[PDB]
């Protein structure tokens, strides 16, 4: 199978700047009819993909002239002359020359902004949940940038990796930050066998760990 | 205008089969190929195969040979994809697309394969416990746990509180979904005024309100 | 340096009373995080301090509800709605918003009891000490209340301040009174140069000074 | 449960240095700061500074720069404070404390700096000048002067006389300790019956008995 390799995986950009994305194939995607079947699609969250460019450099109907495609053989490039807000999303290259047709892994464009430390909040299990034999400890790590962050749960000083469920939001349209939710689910009994609960975050914005904790009795 | 309209979301049990429809309008359907694509985890895109409407001839990605069956109904300008012997790995979003003057995409069809039964969510208000800073802003939360199937709609104060809200994508745990939502408000607002998280789950005809009460 | 001032210095209370202690800073104690890092600690004799309240009004884990804290800017107050036996000790406020962090001088909570007149006893040097060339004249002022007392030493009618060492007991656990020992140290020769030695005390229980005295040649 | 356990009391000579340890348990040590505090004469509290375990970074009270050195051993969850070039003014109780969800304090470490050598006490009987007023209740005493180091134990009549006894905290005079003890008994018991103060000073294995006899002297 022809492998399509896109670089970079994610690209922080500034509105109005010029950006270029790369797509390389493991072998030539030249077709016997003299044409090269390389396409570029754009997919925004929650929507279906939309074709931008086909046959390497042909612009699909309605696509702005700021989008341009070039390349030949195994190296292809998509260029956006002046990036706009509506251009943000995931870009995928596709080859339709050799069966099975394949897609690249995608390149995600996000807005670049200043770093921001997460605002961390920790919540002990609600009274109502405990009465059912369950205990979920929740930690919110809100409005931070960049997206790279490591969250660890420490119970009585010991790291707990089992029972942890994480979820992240997409880049916020208003402040360009990211948010994350981390939930530690235990049994009512397990929860009562310990006292110290810590949600620890490691982020570029702080030398030492960013933490929030609580004790089971207060 | 050219449009490819797909059938709505499907919830099916493992081992069964399902048919996804792709209705075409605005052009000569019988003359252009219809392709099918699978998108797993809202990321990876995989080409399944295509069908030539006139001849019924098909070309597949070996990986999907046997799993998918492609057909077309010339009279109604509709293409169909049958997925057979469904497994959990078949859960994904499926798209049809054509090769007309470039490529037009259908809106997608979400397929969820599971043995789980409709289950209402348990809604738990999350108020700050033992010390959460006596200063400026306060973050409150709402945990929606153990429901099926998607989706649930979460609002704060019936939609009045929109700014400072973060609702996180649901995660699958023990065959059921769980999601959380946080809201940050000036501490001059809470607990002086009431803050409520409203949860609606259409599938189970559930509508729950949970006030966030101190301690 | 932000100076912390606590008033009063000592507060006599009866079990069950409702009291309020004051702590003031020479300058505002607002920190960058938008917070006020003010703490109240309690220290019992022979023990390490214990946190009661932090961030002006937050109760520390395991601290009974009878303790309440409030204040703003430069004036803070610790309130105890119902004094219990466990609440007797020294209370310290602390500011952690401006380096170097500082503590107040402390407010001592003591048990209030009925007035008690001191039993005063004076002792001339022992023959054994004189043989070694030393001469310590001792005055005991036992079982009195309140604690406020002023003791003066007079040699031949003249007040003597140098060479005087005082030591106090803490409030008695049985009768709630205080006791004190005052020692006047001299050399054998100096002790031999004078004749009249007096230990004089002024206390709330007597309208005139309480005096105990002895003459060397008797 | 969260605990901060400090090392034991130390008696050191001026000019030397000492290391006070503070072992943490019950939470992730690397996540919170360790502060050090000094308490002189069981009254005034002074903040020395703190250390950030992860980075080793420190913030000090200018008054303690050079005097104290703060370090940490991540593997053993222990913080250390080194007091250097000791002088008499360094004698005090030192506490470590953290900033975990409020403040947890260590039990404290008492440091005594002195160049004094072990010296047994001189015990002097304190009898009222011939007789103090005469009858009802009479007060007798025992002066324990010039010993080092603390402590001394003072009992009356081998512990038989327990009520009416006041033993005062030792005071430092000329680099040595001095303390006094008083006992009050019915005038109908003394001088008829004997009253003796028993003094023991463990450090010097000294044990002395001094019976209180009338006449001041
Ligand atoms: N040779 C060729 C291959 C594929 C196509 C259609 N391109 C597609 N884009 C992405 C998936 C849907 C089909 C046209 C010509
Ligand atoms: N900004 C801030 C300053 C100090 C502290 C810890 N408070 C302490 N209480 C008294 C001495 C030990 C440390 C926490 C936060």
């Amino acid at each position: 199978d022809v492998l399509m390799t896109q670089t970079p995986l994610s690209l922080p950009v500034s509105l109005g700047d010029q950006v270029s994305i790369s797509c390389r194939s493991s072998q030539s995607i030249f077709h016997s009819d003299g044409k090269t079947y390389l396409e570029w699609h754009l997919q925004k969250p929650g929507q279906s993909p939309k074709l931008l460019i086909y046959k390497v450099s042909k612009r699909f109907s309605g696509v702005p002239d700021r989008f341009s495609g070039s390349g030949s053989g195994t190296d292809f490039t998509l260029k956006i002359s002046r990036v706009e807000a509506e251009d943000l999303g995931v870009y995928y290259c596709f080859q339709g020359s050799h069966v099975p047709y394949t897609f690249g892994g995608g390149t995600k464009l996000e807005i670049k902004r200043a770093d921001a430390a997460p605002t961390v909040s920790i919540f002990p299990p609600s009274s109502e949940q405990l009465t059912s034999g369950g205990a979920s400890v929740v930690c919110f790590l809100n409005n931070f940038y960049p997206k790279d962050i490591n969250v660890k749960w420490k119970i009585d000083g010991s790291e707990r990796q089992n029972g942890v469920l994480n979820s992240w939001t997409d880049q916020d349209s208003k402040d360009s930050t990211y948010s994350m939710s981390s939930t530690l689910t235990l049994t009512k009994d397990e929860y009562e066998r310990h006292n110290s609960y810590t949600c620890e975050a490691t982020h570029k914005t702080s030398t030492s760990p960013i933490v929030k904790s609580f004790n089971r009795n207060a | 205008e050219i449009q490819l309209q797909q059938s709505g979301p499907e919830l099916v049990k493992p081992g069964a089969s399902v048919k996804v429809s792709c209705k075409a309008s605005g052009y000569s359907f019988i003359d252009y190929n219809i392709h099918w694509v699978k998108q797993s985890h809202g990321k990876s895109l995989e080409w399944i195969g295509y069908i030539v409407p006139y001849s019924g001839g098909t070309t597949f990605n070996q990986k999907f040979k046997g799993k998918a069956t492609l057909t077309v109904d010339k009279s109604s300008s509709t293409a169909f994809m049958h997925l057979n012997s469904l497994t959990f790995e078949d859960s994904a979003v499926y798209y049809c697309a054509n090769d007309y003057d470039g490529v037009y995409w259908g809106q997608g069809t979400t397929l969820t394969v599971s043995s789980a039964k409709t289950t209402p969510p348990s809604v738990y208000p999350l108020a700050p416990g033992s010390a959460a800073q006596t200063n400026s802003m306060v973050t409150l939360g709402c945990l929606v746990k153990g429901y099926f199937p998607e989706p649930v709609t979460v609002t704060w104060n019936s939609g009045s509180l929109s700014s400072g809200v973060h609702t996180f994508p649901a995660v699958l745990q023990s065959d059921l979904y769980t999601l959380s939502s946080s809201v940050t408000v000036p501490s001059s607002t809470w607990p002086s005024e009431t803050v409520t998280c409203n949860v609606a789950h259409p599938a189970s005809s559930t509508k729950v309100d949970k006030k966030i009460v101190p301690r």
